[PDB]
């Protein structure tokens, strides 16, 4: 196989939105896109964004103070999706944000929409143009762990992947 | 966050970094390399899009050719460098270049050329609203609170010696040594393949630089050092690989370090650095070089290896003609020296009268920075 | 960098005040001002006189035999302070006065505040208009030390840096 999906302009829109930030204001810092969920509509001829589900920034200062757990619930190893998490991390010094797209691909969803999914990673990334790292996992203990977050950074220097977890 | 963070970005030969006005380091440092295809790009379907930027393209250095677009703190190809900048502030800092002003941090007697052209480039291709451009040495002698001195800096690339009186660098008194940092990497990895372990791929070349930090140590004495290493003991030490295996260290601790002392290990039949930074002292006027000894600073890359404090005191004192005190400053943020200086001059209200604006460069044009420096 | 500070007009005034004396009757000769401290107020905008902090020649007289100590004990490496001294010293003829700006630029100081006076010494010595002699040190024993005041003299020709220490 090589690249099952050929791209619906929605992403790259949403994509695009992230790579800026579309923001000056302190009222749309707090509306930026910490996480994004993307996935392939009906009959899987266009990739596109999930309007229902979205992780925002400013969810930690307004109500939850655990983004990276909020997508752990609403990431089901029942359904596969295609995600754009933004690391918000610290080490040592200071923090940045490192872009990372983050696969849901369990073994154990839906055999029909999922095969799909598996086989449209490179076609997926093919839109990508190349993505500096990324974070997979099959199942919710993966997902849900601290540390799979930290491998990416090495792990030997980070001390709080949010400010408090490690 | 709003009135003008300053965007700060540090260039160099390599291991580049970058952040914000306020902080006591920076908050991103990425390596220098851009590339393009190499050997026919080995083979299958070639054309595609490549320049790559950042560490990323480390892994992909067997594929593609790598350029530097800075040779030993000079920029030589545009192209490369510009990549880097758009890379820099919309891939690594993630932060709009228009809403921060960007500060530039310049290698010692930096060719004019180069400065016109450079001031350039912002104003027009990335339509910046303010920049300036600063001197590594000039900040890290000036963090210490002295304008007197001299200033041996340790590059994140290469390392130059800039004796500083007023804010004045002495052209005659300043030289160019290759070796800083990301060269001792590759030096560290070369002497740890001849003891017995397997290096043949530029992929794992990245992983000594971990080794680099946590591992180097420099010895109080070195011939006496070695005598205590052949016999072992509790000179090895332990370091983590990614796979697993432990890579043991023990007469490697001090020798690495002691290239940038004698260079005769490497092959070279130069004189050592330490001996370098002297030359430049003795060239000096002779009634200041008792307050040069008192005013020496230590800063940057790989100053941070423990023990060359300690160093430094021993050589210099053996290569000084005696009967006089020689004091060495010690900043704690000495790594982060070169950065710190630069990012915290950079929003208090008296640096907006000082700055150098977009509009003032469209009337004037290139001559206006030569123009407003002292 | 270049020039932290612009100037408030408070240092002038001060500095004006010495370089003429300000003095002729008896009682204000001892109220001359042989140090005084200056220092940039908070938000580093301007920079002024600290009204709490200063050294009179009359002290010597009054009560107090060492002002170059006094200096010492209320100039903590803990603080960064920018301070004007006069040299008060015999040379084997008999005294004079040099003026010379003290700057106290510790290491080990705060470093927040610190930071900017290091920064700043451009700056500060730029409305100075080229200041003769300096010392400067960065810990209390260079401060401390007879023979740092001693060496801007010279030190082969000075018996007597207070008419006592040396």
């Amino acid at each position: 196989m090589a690249s099952g999906v050929a791209v619906s302009d929605g992403v790259i829109k949403v994509f695009n939105d992230m790579k800026v930030r579309k923001s000056s204001t302190p009222e749309e810092v707090k509306k930026r896109k910490k996480a994004v969920l993307f996935c392939l509509s009906e009959d899987k001829k266009n990739i596109i964004l999930e309007e229902g589900k979205e992780i925002l920034v400013g969810d930690v200062g307004q109500t939850v103070d655990d983004p990276y757990a909020t997508f752990v619930k609403m990431l089901p190893d029942k359904d596969c999706r295609y995600a754009l998490y933004d690391a918000t991390y610290e080490t040592k010094e200071s923090k940045k944000e490192d872009l990372v797209f983050i696969f849901w691909a369990p073994e154990s969803a839906p055999l029909k929409s999922k095969m799909i999914y598996a086989s449209s990673k490179d076609a997926i990334k093919k839109k990508l143009t190349g993505i500096k790292h990324e974070l997979q996992a099959n199942c919710y203990e993966e997902v849900k762990d601290r540390c799979t977050l930290a491998e990416k950074l090495g792990g030997s220097a980070v001390i709080s992947l949010e400010g408090k977890p490690l | 966050d709003d009135d003008i963070a300053a965007l700060v970005v540090d260039n160099g030969s390599g291991m580049c970094k970058a952040g914000f006005a306020g902080d006591d380091a920076p908050r991103a440092v990425f390596p220098s390399i851009v590339g393009r295809p190499r050997h026919q790009g080995v083979m299958v379907g070639m054309g595609q899009k490549d320049s790559y930027v950042g560490d990323e393209a480390q892994s992909k250095r067997g594929i593609l050719t790598l350029k530097y677009p800075i040779e030993h703190g000079i920029v030589t190809n545009w192209d490369d460098m510009e990549k880097i900048w758009h890379h820099t502030f919309y891939n690594e800092l993630r932060v709009a270049p228009e809403e921060h002003p960007v500060l530039l941090t310049e290698a010692p007697l930096n060719p004019k050329a180069n400065r016109e052209k450079m001031t350039q480039i912002m104003f027009e291709t990335f339509n910046t609203p303010a920049m300036y451009v600063a001197i590594q040495a000039v900040l890290s002698l000036y963090a210490s609170g002295r304008t007197t001195g001299i200033v041996m800096d340790s590059g994140d690339g290469v390392t130059h010696t800039v004796p500083i009186y007023e804010g004045y660098a002495l052209p005659h008194a300043i030289l160019r040594l290759d070796l800083a940092g990301r060269d001792l990497t590759d030096y560290l990895m070369k002497i740890l393949t001849e003891r017995g372990y397997s290096f043949t791929t530029t992929a794992e070349r990245e992983i000594v630089r971990d080794i680099k930090e946590k591992l180097c140590y420099v010895a109080l004495d070195f011939e006496q050092e070695m005598a205590t290493a052949a016999s072992s003991s509790s000179l090895e030490k332990s370091y983590e690989l990614p796979d697993g295996q432990v890579i043991t260290i023990g007469n490697e601790r001090f020798r690495c370090p002691e290239a940038l002392f004698q260079p005769s290990f490497l092959g070279m039949e130069s004189c050592g650095i330490h001996e370098t930074t002297f030359n430049s002292i003795m060239k000096c006027d002779v009634d200041i070089r008792k307050d040069l000894y008192a005013n020496t600073v230590l800063s940057g890359g790989t100053t941070m290896y423990p023990g060359i404090a300690d160093r430094m005191q021993k050589e210099i004192t053996a290569l000084a003609p005696s009967t006089m005190k020689i004091k060495i400053i010690a900043p704690p943020e000495r790594k982060y020296s070169v950065w710190i200086g630069g990012s915290i001059l950079a929003s208090l209200s008296t640096f907006q009268q000082m700055w150098i604006s977009k509009q003032e460069y469209d009337e004037s044009g290139p001559s206006i920075v030569h123009r407003k420096c002292f």
